[PDB]
């Protein structure tokens, strides 16, 4: 049910908010109000309702179907996080049978030997869960990117990841507005982070720039070296600039980085990068020049554009089979699931806002 | 094919044959007449199976030096990963001897780190095992740094976490100073060899020759040294060494050790009694420590540890009750149960 | 831009002195579109975080929840100073009879501004000043202006050490 | 004897100022028989934990694992310097060639031995000095004798503050 006015500003601390389609609205202020005061009207559902919040501010998790749906959701995500920051999830543990299963092998056949076409992320994230289950936090918001409670093992993790099929699975500010408060919000509770990785760029723009990317973005790679619970990521394919550095890698300080041998991390998209490098020599014979810069284009991704080149010194942990992934995952966590780290005290850290 | 993705993984399976297999087959061939077993191998034993976990698997060194690059074999003549030895978390690595002649290598050092890094972080025991050469020559000074690194950490954790050195393979140079902070040391007969300065020198300067065996060899260590904790027989025995000493270890610094609850004996049974009369009415003869001890351990079992280096006293740690203990007891039978420093030590 | 300002003031040990003269918050469309309602929220967080001295005075009109976002004594702030000028409300006079009174306007409708100008006065009269807030002790006091460097640099003198605690966490959830 | 010192001196805060010529570690069967790897090793043990200011100048040879075990960054040591004379490497250039080039040197009988003397020189020109280390940063500044004073003194002041953190234990097991 609707509420207007300051109060909406206890919501805006708490960890999560539910809102039900249509019945439920939030607000700063009125319609009547901004039409008197700015001279653009606006409807109720229009200014803030649940489909706008859900969407358009990234300030509503959820929407639900009708009240009995919401509170089930509400139930649901409860069942995730711990009663408290001294407690560790309720985990129901089972055993894992790490026979590789049918389901498994589906990996080695998810990438599509295009560089140009996706899949869904979705079916990535569900090899790794128990039964396939997935709850979906903030689907309508920056879908580029997926953010989940799942549970492996019995114990409950969460979920970072790139979505391809989105705005081409990169990043953009309110994708790392939305995943980086709930790493935060994870590494709070103690719940593990699983992220998998396949970010090109975050998005170019003159309204990206403007908006504030440079703070923004920061949150995400400031969640990160932030956490202490065990963070675990696997590059599925696209690492491309800082959103290699950005997305859960070795370098905030997770704990193992597993590569796909389809998955290539690199400075620059290569295009990109032989131009800047080799700029001298396309540029020298400016005939027959241009034809070089495409077959050099191959000399480059072909060397440089998979996984081993980091590997080699070890940013990645390790490099395996696209089935495999799932057997990382549980044997991981298992080592993980004690884990602790150290930090000089402060009363607060000044996370860029 | 090559582009495709079916390939990108076909080439990986490519790879990690290539690994696995670093030295020639006329490195191992020569290792492995010589009485002893390859670092893939000495893994699988200590780690129960299935279990293990690579690391750095592909990682291979950035070198110059002396022609150094030119081969550039995958894991860097390590292996090290995590595995679980009788259902608690370990954390290992083996050197490779047939790689460079088990030298080390600022990768090969890094390997390292990442394995007691992620012990100290995890919380459980780095079992590390040596047949390292020396500290490889090429590199230059960046071994002699790498080395460091995991010294400051031996220091850092040792008291945290448990280390266990196996020695099944010569350490020369630094080499020997990681162990030596190494809470325990586990090496083998004929087969393992620790030194800080090589025999050549010695001659050189003291003019003194000496054998390999008697110079650093591991009976040699174990009893006048008094460095070394242990010495096995062969390569499977000085692994299961390793699987027993731990079993009376905590995880970490922050637990119990683990024991089995069982409940015991109250009443005074009749093996109880052969104490009264252990003792021989004269105060010269001696009567072993050894059976005083076994009373009172559950099911009469005692391991020993450095049995050779100061008889004075026997040291150990028994399961009273399905716990963990520890045995400090002198040693009437040998040089009349006094102490001394190689007894204080 | 102010709730960094205040985090960062408060990381270090800075006392923070602010100075509250907002009537309300941007009316837009975009403004709740871009989500006010997370962005605005950091600075209650801020100022409820902070454990350096908090001073805040009013100077002129605040109205509603914005009342409390300026370290407001509510959120955390150990001393709280209002002139005779300041005027703290729910909401603007005007609305704020709008609705009170409401059935009463519909009442005659024959001279309708006249009986509902004369109420938005009798409210604004009678509300639209400190010591309402003052009598409940939401304002230590209502202190003149002339004698507002001297509220200022005694009550640091006072508050230059304290102190707060509260139980252990490994960082806040503080929305971004 | 050092090992012993380097632990006393940091039990109550005294900065250890630490000066490097270093060839190696004694030869000798007496020295491996007595015990060295587990004596030494106890020096290398007192400078990685060390919470006190530690400062290292090089001012002769640093050969074989001597450089590490003498206070050397690698242990942990905040800061280090060595002069131009300092030479750091693996080994000695006469040890160290043999083992590098043993082949290139068995083909001819003769320009065989004095080719050695060549070699020895190569790798003492190019491996016996303080940069190759500088080029890492294994250590922070290469300066002039005179000046190692200088050093030493901003070096203390600027330390004086340092702290830092390990893992909770109730003792350490270094090697007796």
């Amino acid at each position: 049910g609707p509420c207007a006015g300051g109060a909406v500003y206890s919501p805006a601390i708490t960890d999560f908010t539910v809102m039900v389609d249509q019945t439920s609205h939030m607000f700063i202020t009125g319609p009547d109000v901004i039409k008197t005061v700015t001279g653009e009207d606006v409807g109720f559902e229009e200014l803030g309702g649940a489909r706008t919040h859900n969407s358009t501010s990234g300030v509503a998790h959820h929407m639900a179907g009708d009240e009995k749906d919401a509170v089930e959701y509400v139930k649901q995500l409860l069942s995730y996080l711990p009663s408290n920051n001294l407690s560790e999830p309720p985990a129901f543990p089972e055993e894992a049978d790490l026979a590789v299963t049918d389901e498994d092998a589906e990996l080695d056949t998810i990438v599509p030997d295009s560089a140009n076409q996706p899949y869904d992320m979705h079916s990535v994230i569900e090899h790794v869960l128990d039964d396939a289950e997935f709850f979906e936090t903030q689907p309508l918001f920056a879908p580029n990117i997926l953010t989940g409670f799942g549970r492996v093992e019995g114990r409950p993790v969460g979920i970072v990841a790139n979505q391809p099929m989105q705005f081409a699975g990169c990043l953009d500010i309110t994708a790392s507005e939305k995943a980086a408060r709930f790493v935060r919000t994870c590494d709070a509770f103690n719940v593990p982070v699983l992220t998998f990785v396949d970010v090109p760029g975050f998005l170019p723009g003159v309204d990206q720039e403007h908006d504030g990317i440079i703070r923004r973005g920061a949150k995400l790679i400031f969640a990160y070296a932030e956490a202490t619970v065990p963070l675990i990521t696997v590059i599925t394919r696209k690492a491309f600039g800082g959103a290699y550095a950005v997305m859960g890698s070795k370098h905030l300080g997770a704990d193992l980085n597993l590569a796909w041998p389809t998955a290539q991390i690199a400075v620059m998209g290569a295009q990109g990068a032989v131009n800047i490098l080799h700029r001298r020599t396309i540029a020298d014979a400016g005939d027959d020049a241009e034809a070089t810069r495409a077959r050099l284009i191959q000399e480059y991704e072909d060397a440089l554009l998979n996984p081993y080149t980091a590997a080699e010194r070890g940013y990645v942990d390790a490099v395996i089979m696209p089935s495999d992934t799932r057997r990382h995952i549980v044997r991981g966590l298992r080592q993980l699931r004690t884990k602790r780290e150290s930090l000089p005290p402060k009363k607060h850290g000044n996370i860029p806002l | 094919d090559i582009h495709t993705t079916a390939g990108k993984l076909a080439d990986l399976r490519r790879r990690i044959e290539e690994a696995t297999h670093a030295g020639s087959a006329r490195a191992v061939e020569k290792q492995h007449a010589k009485g002893k077993l390859t670092a893939r191998e000495r893994i699988d034993l200590l780690l129960d199976e299935g279990s293990f976990v690579e690391l750095d698997e592909f990682a291979r060194h950035r070198s110059t030096n002396f022609g150094l690059d030119a081969n550039r074999p995958y894991g860097d003549g390590v292996v090290t990963g995590y595995g679980t030895v009788d259902g608690r978390p370990v954390a290992v690595f083996s050197q490779d001897f047939t790689v460079f002649g088990g030298a080390l290598g600022e990768v090969y050092g890094q390997k390292i780190v990442k394995v007691m890094d992620f012990a100290l972080k995890t919380g459980c025991p780095v079992v590390g095992i040596n047949d390292s050469g020396g500290a490889r020559i090429q590199e230059g000074v960046a071994s002699l740094g790498a080395y460091g690194e995991i010294f400051r950490r031996n220091t850092h954790a040792s008291g945290v976490i448990p280390q266990i050195s196996l020695v099944v393979g010569p350490c020369a140079g630094g080499a020997v100073y990681s162990p030596a902070i190494t809470d325990f040391t586990v090496m083998v007969d004929q087969t393992s060899h620790m030194f800080i300065t090589g025999p050549d020198v010695i001659k050189t300067v003291t003019g003194e020759d000496v054998g390999f065996e008697e110079l650093g060899g591991a009976r040699t260590h174990n009893s006048t040294s008094g460095v070394a904790h242990h010495m096995a027989g062969d390569e499977k025995d000085a692994v299961e060494y390793v699987k027993q000493l731990l079993s009376y270890l905590p995880s970490n610094n922050l637990s119990e050790p683990p024991a089995f609850p069982e409940e015991a004996d109250l009443a005074v049974t009749d093996e109880d009694a052969e104490l009264d009369t252990i003792v021989p009415d004269s105060a010269n003869q001696p009567y072993d420590m050894h059976s005083v001890i076994e009373h009172v351990l559950d099911d009469a079992e005692f391991f020993e540890t450095q049995p050779l280096f100061a008889p004075n006293i026997l040291t150990g740690f028994g399961r009273v009750e399905g716990r963990p203990v520890g045995i400090v007891a002198n040693q009437p039978m040998q040089f009349a149960g006094c102490l001394d420093i190689t007894a204080s030590e």
